[PDB]
Order: structure tokens, then C-alpha cells, then sequence
């Protein structure tokens, strides 16, 4: 009936959440690196 | 939910690197009063009861355990024991009533 | 309950973690899109 | 596997906020929906039943046998989403107060 190991998940989801929004913008931040990079080699 | 954070894993990383020895950095809280028999053990993410972890180390005590100074501890994993898959682990120390006391952020052997 | 409870939970944090490994995949690839374009940029 | 006698589908990871939402699932072979059966909205991590968000009424289904008919869906009107970030999940609660299928988690953005 402890409630321990729900914790212990939510400690685990709480920081994949995380990583996962992080990933996220850098991928955003890449696509954009791309971007800038085609427009100066591709015309 | 203070009771199952009364020791605080530290300085835990995303990957620890394959076949390599993994140290574990733990900090007890004020009056959190370890047991010998306490112990850190390494578990898949999403386990349901103590008894599912895939190695364990049994705690380092501080020799002083009165001194609020002395509160932080490691302990030392092994490769030999360690995992070799892409699954997600985290640290999480039991006591001797089989009570979680802390549980860290989940890393890969990767 | 509380069985439930973490069911929903795993549930949940299943699916985040594929997610982030789907990011991790995709960051991997627009990094080697870079790295290409960037050696257009080199030579 | 009582907790997945109820199965979401097309669950996207994000709901428009302002759009009403559509629920998508399908029962198990065996499972029979009952009139005061409910789907929740649960912010991941919920503890019991009692913490949903929001909810509503199971869509009785007017013949479940069909081969043509097995999706349901239920719709959850927009000014009761939430209007945070957190993250949700679906929840089907029979009757009973037993779970019956719990979604991957989705937000509102």
C-alpha cells in the first residue's frame, strides 16, 4: 500500500519531461542552423 | 512527501559510461539516521517493489553519525554488476524496513 | 488503487520515454545534416 | 490487465486549448460499459479517482456488437480543459471506481 514507489516514478517522469522539452528546443534550434545554412549554400 | 526524500542523491548523471564503475553520491538529511542494512540499490524505472533491483550496494555510514557536517556519503558499483541494455535506472536508497528514502533522476549505461 | 494508480502512471511515462528517444533520433539526424552541410563548407 | 479492458487510441500529444476534445477507445472483447461509467482527465501522477480534472459521462453505445462499430468516442467540452502545461491523461472509471484504461498523456497547448 506504500506510495514509495509512485514517488519514485514520478522523480523519474518528472526529469524525462524535462530532457524531452530540452530535446525539444534543441532540435528546434538545429532546424534552424539548417535553415540559415541552406539559404547560404542553396540559391 | 519529506518521508521519501530524507536522503538526497547527488551529482547524478544521464550516462555512466558502459563496463566502467559507477559512484554513487548520497547526502542524508539532518536527522535521517542510517542503518547499516540500509542500502542503495539500481532500479529499472517503473519498478513496484524493492525487491526488483538489479544490484544494490549496502550504504556507506559516516563513522560520526552525529555530526550534521559529515552527512554526505558515496558508495561504489562495480561494472561487473552493472547493466548493459538501453533501459532506464535510477538510484534508490531502502532502509532496513524496506522503506524508500530517496530516489534520483533516471540515467542510461550508454 | 494505488495499483492503478501507478499503472496510469507507467502508462504515462512509457510513452514520454519513447518520445524523448524519438527526439534523441531526430536530433541525431539533423546534426548529420549539419556536419553535411557544413563540409560543403569546407571544400 | 484490468486496467486495460478500455483502450485509447489517436491520442494526440496536443489539444488545441479553446477546441473541444475527442476521445477515442475501444472495449476488449469481453468489457460491457455501464451508464454512470466515466473518462477522466488526470494530470499525470494522479493518486485516485477522486483527482480528475474533468470528466464525462461514458457514450452509451446503441448496439456493441458490430464488427462497424466498435470505436467510441466521447467529447470533452473546451471550457472545462485545463489551460496550463502539465501533462493529462484519459482515464476510463467503471461504475465500481475500478480503472479500466489509462491513456498516454497528452497537453493542452
Amino acid at each position: 500500500e506504500s506510495v514509495a514507489s509512485h514517488f519514485a516514478l514520478v522523480t523519474a517522469y518528472e526529469d524525462i519531461k524535462k530532457r524531452l522539452k530540452d530535446s525539444e528546443k534543441e532540435n528546434s534550434l538545429l532546424k534552424k542552423r539548417i535553415r540559415f545554412l541552406e539559404e547560404k549554400l542553396i540559391a | 512527501h519529506c518521508h521519501f526524500s530524507q536522503v538526497i542523491f547527488n551529482s547524478v548523471e544521464k550516462f555512466y559510461i558502459p563496463g566502467g564503475d559507477v559512484t554513487c553520491h548520497y547526502t542524508f538529511t539532518q536527522h535521517f539516521i542510517p542503518r547499516r542494512k540500509d542500502w542503495i540499490g539500481i532500479f529499472r524505472v517503473g519498478w513496484k517493489t524493492t525487491r526488483e533491483y538489479y544490484t544494490f550496494m549496502w550504504v556507506t555510514l559516516p563513522i560520526d553519525l552525529n555530526n550534521k557536517s559529515a552527512k554526505q556519503q558515496e558508495v561504489q558499483f562495480k561494472a561487473y554488476y552493472l547493466p548493459k541494455d538501453d533501459e532506464y535506472y535510477q538510484f534508490c536508497y531502502v532502509d532496513e524496513d524496506g522503506v524508500v528514502r530517496g530516489a534520483s533522476i533516471p540515467f542510461q549505461f550508454r
